[PDB]
């Protein structure tokens, strides 16, 4: 419009917020120790 | 009485250490460091955040031209484009097919998520230090005492008073500069306010996140509607807070070296586990009690039975007491090669008792101490079966 900024100003009906989701767990890992070294059986099922 | 002794700094193990004050009977000591908080200096420099590119309605005169003004906006763009033929909802706008001209206007603001997501730049100094410290010594047991490192300042909870440090290493895991993004930080190297190049971190800078002005060098650049359609086309970088965000390194949380963790409320590293501690306490002389009451423990004998070399309590040994009373009498070993499970034990008239201990040598040679005596515990070890532990309780490895 050639004229004025007319105010007035609509709030935004959905503004960000710090919620809690739910989050994936992945399995177990199976732990197999050896001296001095820590073998790790992985088995994910999404990439983590 | 005011007992001074260095520490080496760890969290989840007790330094059990033994006041000798000739006499009177002896009182042992029983310091542990709940938390070990490094609180470096830190001042906000800017926040940073995706942006918002909002575009006020551009102006259409049919015929003659439009001169733009420089707004006061961050970052505002303003251009002129000649020989648009906007058509719009009925039909076309105007007919000077020369003359026509628009005006695009574009400015930056700072988007909505920057009130909760979004990240803070910090420059940190040396500052200092403060510990929890539980001290269940004597017949006490009890403390919840919060203290500082520094040396000057000593703390004055329950009757003793102590001094602690001030600590051997400063290597606090923080660089020169640290950025904060909600439960990680980062030694990342922000550049500067007002200088942030577009596209990469520090695009969009502003000194607080309430204030009203900012810093936005996002590169914005306007381009030509085509084929006559009302609409603002601006070719912008991709926003810089998008940018490593996805692209960001290894986050300080999780790759501080001393297992430290790493935690916002103050900004703080804690559990900071390096070097030792000078630890200094003053006991309240009506904790002593007179060396006539307790029990004398001389002409004694040491055994120890099945000692393995793993990190839990693998020693087991027994002593023949021969007391002169019936009672308790403090327990501990000088030497920093053993280490005991018990505070205390009860003597009947020149009974005999067993404790449980660890170390880490195959020969432990340590000068077992009990209430004004010593006796050579000399014995042998053999390896652990297994290496399956998680944590260990006697870090005391030597030559062997
Ligand atoms: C300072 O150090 C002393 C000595 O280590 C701490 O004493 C011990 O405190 C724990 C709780 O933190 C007591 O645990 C007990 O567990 C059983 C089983 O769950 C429960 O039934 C009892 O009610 C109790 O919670 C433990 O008994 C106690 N030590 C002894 C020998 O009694 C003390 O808590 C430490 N103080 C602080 C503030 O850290």
């Amino acid at each position: 419009g050639e004229g004025d900024t007319f105010k007035g100003k609509l709030h935004v009906p959905f503004v960000p917020v710090k919620a809690k989701c739910i989050a994936t767990l992945a399995p177990e890992p199976l732990v197999e120790h050896k001296h001095r070294t820590l073998i790790l059986h992985l088995h994910p099922d999404h990439p983590t | 009485y005011e007992h001074t002794a260095v520490m080496p700094n760890k969290v989840g193990i007790p330094y059990k250490a033994l006041v000798e004050r000739p006499g009177y009977a002896p009182v042992h000591l029983q310091i542990q460091l709940v938390n070990t908080r490094i609180i470096p200096s830190t001042n906000l420099e800017y926040i940073t955040c995706k942006y918002k590119t909002k575009v006020p309605s551009p102006v259409v005169k049919c015929c003659g031209a439009t001169q733009c003004t420089s707004k006061p906006h961050p970052d505002y763009q303003c251009q002129v484009f000649t020989g648009v033929y906007p058509f719009m909802w009925g039909g076309a706008y105007c007919f000077c097919d020369t003359e026509n001209t628009q005006m695009s206007e574009a400015y930056v603001e700072r988007s909505e998520e920057c009130s909760i997501d979004h990240a803070k730049a910090y420059k940190v100094h040396t500052g200092t230090v403060q510990a929890m410290v539980n001290i269940t010594y004597g017949s006490v047991s009890w403390r919840s005492a919060d203290v500082y490192v520094n040396g000057e300042t000593p703390a004055k909870i329950g009757d003793a008073k102590l001094i602690i440090g001030p600590l051997s290493s400063a290597w606090s895991p923080f660089d020169n500069k640290v950025v904060v993004y909600g439960h990680e930080v980062y030694n990342y190297d922000f550049p500067e306010y007002g200088t942030g190049k577009a596209g990469s971190f520090g695009d969009l800078q502003s000194r607080t996140s309430t204030s009203n002005d900012l810093y936005a060098n996002t590169n914005l650049k306007l381009q030509r509607p085509q084929a006559g359609i009302v609409h603002t086309p601006f070719t912008q970088a991709p926003s810089g807070f998008e940018r490593w965000k996805r692209d960001k390194g290894a986050p300080l949380n999780d790759v501080a070296p001393f297992g430290c963790s790493i935690a916002l409320e103050p900004l703080r590293a804690e559990n900071c586990a390096v070097g030792s501690i000078p630890i200094s306490i003053d006991i309240p002389d009506a904790a002593f009690t007179r060396i006539s009451e307790t029990p004398t423990v001389s002409d004694l004998e040491c055994k120890i039975t099945e000692c393995t070399y793993a990190s839990d309590f693998g020693g087991i040994a027994t002593v023949a007491y021969k007391s002169s009373k019936a009672g308790n009498c403090p327990i501990h070993s000088p030497s920093g090669v053993a280490v005991i499970k018990e505070n205390d034990v009860t003597l009947a008239e020149s009974g005999s008792f067993t404790f449980h201990f660890s170390t880490a040598n195959i020969h432990p040679a340590f000068k077992l101490q009990v209430c004004t005596s010593a006796v050579t515990c000399k014995g042998d070890c053999k390896p652990p079966k297994d290496h399956i532990v998680d944590y260990p309780a006697q870090h005391t490895e030597s030559f062997t």
